[PDB]
């Protein structure tokens, strides 16, 4: 029953900014943490299948990291299509799946 | 050409029974474990249940345990989800992701391909 | 400086002679010459003994306020000894660090003997400035005599060249090599400790499974065990034979953990405990070798040969920092880079203190054998 | 007779004679007691008033208590004088 908590509930940033989303696990789950990106009205899309291993077909600006039980997702260049909700999933086992609460990245005005 | 599609979503009275399909293509259910993830309207993703066709093992979330039943069919490439005694908390969009088998890289790619999602309301 | 400096040299002489003589005795009797580290430490003790033999000359010279009555040949020999001590110490410390790195990360007496020969020749050949330059110099018409460092017009840039040789060839390159070796040692120790800690967590949770009643405790212990196994599979030992049986063994282990979790989730406890019991067959078949290697690597840290060399190397390069800074400042002053009168007076009034504290390692190297033995 | 050392040099300068390497003069204004009151040293220049004779060097060293750990004495090419 590992609980994932995302520190930024919302992240208002402008195009070209560097955004970092932090997600923390209650227990140790190894590098079994994945990151998704759900546009409103469609299914999520995998971005970082391991804690820091980028997926295939997604831009190389996304980059994860692990520092124990703290997992961070970073977008170097916040392109206009990178505005969606980002979830962290802990997938240590099939019945132990737990998602984060989401980080709605918005446009800064 | 890999694709997962859902069906069976709709309006059902509370306490009723609903059948959700996950007709897949581009792979076989015997190669991946098909999980069901829901998302309440304007809320976060929640894991519901899963089935492993090879091992025959099915698990359920502690909030849906017993009430829901999940099965699969190798020939049809469908992972049915039988939901009974639906409450007000079960109104959500039910996705159907796929997950690889240990050992190897397919396991580390968790929920790499998701279904289109289907909406059920009570 | 008039009386503070000669007292420290006297203390270094008596303690060093008494100390470095026992180290030779101990190494030749108790810590018998069966390893390269013993040979290198014996050579280091001999170098310290030679420097301490020549030390009372400089003690008397500084006591008399920089007047040298010991002659010209003694003036050059007692400076060649100091230069040789510095160079031999740095070379033997580099050899000791390389020996420790080889013995830890990559588990011959002839090589050690040849290396000692090469070191005692290279230190003597690098102490040639003190042999071909140092001579007694009479300060003007006064009866004062000093052991100066002469150089003609042909032998230009000799002060700058000597300072650079002391800084980069004598200190900087040895320091970089030692830092690289100890960083590699730290990386290997960190990998081994990660593997050992993850397996200790796995074994503790396995024992928890053994003394368990309900499926909830079994499930939690299996969760912790699976996390530990996934973490341990990433702690590949540093240096296909490897990277294919370690990872395969841990894949088998995590598969068995998954089977145990599958049995536990269904409500069965006896079968989950049986699978947890079977989990040690994989250890005895695939992972026991790497666990033994990790414990062996971690066991090369608590021996009383690693702490001695670690203390000797760290103290030596810590005690030479004050002298290397002022020597570098002296080169800048004579290069014309800095002409400040305030800074110039600082360097001249503090150089004797730096050179006095830079050779306290020759005194307290034997003390480490007792403090960490 | 005048000699030059090609200096104009914050160290003490001096002239040494080897007939060995005995002191003659030095400025930073000092003279050897045997030759005191006759030779003049002034930059660096040594001017002769009368004629012993040997090869004269020009050393460039610090003061006595300064930089004693590494005490350098920059010498110069000998210039034998005519008797
Ligand atoms: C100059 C000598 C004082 C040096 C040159 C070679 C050195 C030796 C080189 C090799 C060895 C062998 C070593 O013993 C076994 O390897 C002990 C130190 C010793 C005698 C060294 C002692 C100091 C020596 C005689
Ligand atoms: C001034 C002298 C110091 C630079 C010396 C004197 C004693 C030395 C220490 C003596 C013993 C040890 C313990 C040694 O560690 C162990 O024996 C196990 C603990 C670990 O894993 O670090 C690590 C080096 C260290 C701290 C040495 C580091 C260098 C020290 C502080
Ligand atoms: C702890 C022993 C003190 C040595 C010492 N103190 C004083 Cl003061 C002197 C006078 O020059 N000296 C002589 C001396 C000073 C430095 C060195 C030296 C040290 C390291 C590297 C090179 C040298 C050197 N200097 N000249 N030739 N070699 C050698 C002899
Ligand atoms: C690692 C340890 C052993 C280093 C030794 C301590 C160092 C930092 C100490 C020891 C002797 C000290 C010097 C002793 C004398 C002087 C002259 C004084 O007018 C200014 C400070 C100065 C220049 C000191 C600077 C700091 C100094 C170099």
């Amino acid at each position: 029953d590992i609980q994932m908590t995302q520190s930024p509930s919302s992240l208002s940033a402008s195009v070209g900014d560097r955004v970092t989303i932090t997600c923390r696990a209650s227990q140790s789950v190894s590098s079994a943490v994945a990151w998704y990106q759900q546009k409103p009205g469609k299914a999520p899309k995998l971005l970082i299948y391991s804690a820091s291993s980028l997926y295939s077909g997604v831009p190389s600006r996304f980059s994860g990291s692990r520092s124990g039980t703290d997992f961070t997702l970073t977008i170097s260049s916040l392109q206009p299509e990178d505005f969606a909700t980002y979830y962290c999933q802990q997938y240590l086992y099939y019945s132990l799946v737990t998602f984060g609460q989401g980080t709605k990245v918005e446009i800064k005005r | 050409e890999v694709q997962l599609v859902e069906s069976g979503g709709g309006l059902v009275q509370p306490g009723g029974s609903l059948r959700l399909s996950c007709a897949a293509s581009g792979f076989n259910v015997v190669d991946f474990s098909l999980h069901w993830v829901r998302q309440a309207p304007g809320k976060g993703l929640e894991w519901v249940a899963y089935i492993s066709s090879s091992s025959g093992s099915t698990s359920y979330a502690d909030s849906v345990k017993g009430r829901f039943t999940i099965s699969a069919d190798t020939s049809k490439n469908t992972a049915y989800l039988q939901m009974n005694s639906l409450r007000a908390e079960d109104t959500a969009v039910y996705y159907c992701a796929r997950w690889g088998y240990w050992p190897g890289e397919p396991w580390w790619k968790a929920f790499d391909y998701w279904g289109q999602g289907t909406l059920v309301t009570v | 400086i008039f009386v503070m400096i000669p007292t420290l040299y006297s203390i270094i002489f008596v303690v060093g002679i008494f100390g470095n003589s026992l180290v030779v005795i101990v190494i030749y009797f108790y810590m018998k010459l069966k390893t390269v580290a013993s040979v290198f430490l014996l050579n280091l003790a001999l170098a310290d003994l030679c420097f301490l033999l020549t030390l009372p000359l400089w003690a008397v010279y500084t006591a008399m306020e920089y007047r040298w009555p010991f002659g010209n040949y003694l003036c050059k020999i007692a400076s060649a000894s100091v230069s040789f001590n510095l160079y031999a110490s740095v070379f033997l410390l580099t050899c000791l660090s390389i020996d420790r790195y080889l013995a830890i990360v990559h588990p011959t007496m002839l090589v050690a003997k040849v290396t000692c020969i090469i070191i005692w020749l290279l230190a003597g050949l690098a102490s040639l400035p003190a042999i071909i330059h140092r001579n007694v110099f009479f300060i003007e018409n006064t009866n004062i005599t000093v052991c100066a460092f002469h150089y003609e017009s042909q032998n230009s840039t000799l002060p700058i060249g000597l300072g650079l040789t002391k800084n980069i060839l004598g200190f900087l390159f040895p320091f970089l090599i030692i830092l690289t070796s100890y960083t590699l040692i730290w990386k290997a120790l960190k990998k081994a400790y990660d593997l050992e800690d993850n397996w200790e967590t796995l074994n503790d949770n396995l024992k928890v499974i053994e003394k368990a009643d309900n499926a909830a405790q079994v499930k939690d212990a299996l969760t912790k065990m699976r996390a530990a196994a996934l973490d341990a599979q990433k702690a590949t030992p540093p240096k296909s034979p490897e990277m294919k049986d370690f990872r395969h063994g841990f894949d088998i282990l995590v598969g068995q953990i998954d089977d145990a979790l599958k049995l536990a989730n269904e409500g069965k406890v006896k079968e989950a405990q049986a699978a947890a019991e079977q989990l040690k067959t994989t250890r005895n078949a695939y992972i026991q070798k790497y666990l033994e290697r990790a414990r062996s690597t971690l066991d090369k840290l608590n021996d009383d040969i690693f702490k001695i060399i670690m203390a000797i190397v760290l103290f030596f390069f810590f005690s030479w920092i004050p002298h290397q800074i002022f020597t570098f400042l002296d080169v800048l002053i004579q290069l014309g880079i800095i002409r400040d009168c305030r800074i110039a007076d600082i360097v001249d009034t503090a150089m004797p203190i730096t050179i006095c504290i830079a050779y306290f390692n020759n005194c307290l190297n034997p003390l480490f054998y007792g403090f960490l033995g």
